[PDB]
């Protein structure tokens, strides 16, 4: 399996044998912007089973 | 126990042997201890299996 | 010609071993390319 | 520090308030042990880092 990591999430960063199917989270930074244009990053965590 | 102008066959055990005029002998075995859970891919020259 | 698969062969009289030769490209992704889900990134 | 001796068990103190998962992967057996109870390795389980 080559899946996503990093702090951006850049694909194909990480080659894993075996699928981890627990209690997990992972972080990205997503960079939006609002309705009267003020452009801002945001750093999520994402709990995943 | 008859065997034929090319047949090869394996000695093994607790025994003392002498080579015949008619026999030459090819190679020496020794046995691969193997716990459980662990194995060797032997192939079947014979029929390739 | 044609194709043995399957158990050890000894090749009879009249016959001998035949090549069989690729398009190029091919033997590059036959070799190169053993998983293409591991060849697209990387 | 001073080489550990392969052929020795390996075993484990679990402190007080405190647990170890090993998993036997020859027996396919898990099992967790509290308490201030000592550990010892099989020849085939291993330790949950
Ligand atoms: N309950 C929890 O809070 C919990 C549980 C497990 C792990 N974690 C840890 O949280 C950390 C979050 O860090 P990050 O996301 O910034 O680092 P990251 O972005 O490098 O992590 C990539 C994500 O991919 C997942 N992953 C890694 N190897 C895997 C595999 N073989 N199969 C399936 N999924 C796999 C991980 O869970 C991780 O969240 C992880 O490193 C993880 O060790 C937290």
């Amino acid at each position: 399996l080559s899946l996503s990591a990093g702090r951006p999430k850049r694909p194909h960063a990480r080659r894993a044998l075996c699928l981890l199917l627990g209690p997990d989270f992972f972080t990205d930074v997503i960079t939006i912007e609002t309705a009267d244009h003020a452009r801002l990053q945001l750093q999520l965590a994402y709990n995943w089973h | 126990v008859s065997h034929q102008a090319g047949d090869h066959w394996l000695i093994r055990g607790p025994l003392e042997y002498v080579p015949s005029a008619k026999v030459e002998v090819v190679e020496e075995r020794q046995a691969i201890p193997l716990d459980e859970n662990e194995g060797i891919y032997v192939q079947d020259v014979k029929t390739g299996k | 010609v044609r194709a043995v698969i399957g158990s050890t062969y000894m090749l009879t009289q009249d016959e001998v071993l035949w090549e069989k030769e690729l398009p190029p490209g091919v033997e590059e992704l036959l070799n190169k390319g053993q998983d293409p889900l591991a060849d697209r990134g990387e | 520090l001073a080489p550990r001796n392969k052929t020795r068990v390996v075993s484990y103190r679990v402190p007080h308030n405190a647990a170890v998962q090993v998993y036997d992967y020859r027996e396919k057996r898990a099992r967790v042990v509290f308490g201030p109870e000592l550990v010892s390795l099989g020849p085939e389980e291993q330790f949950t880092v």
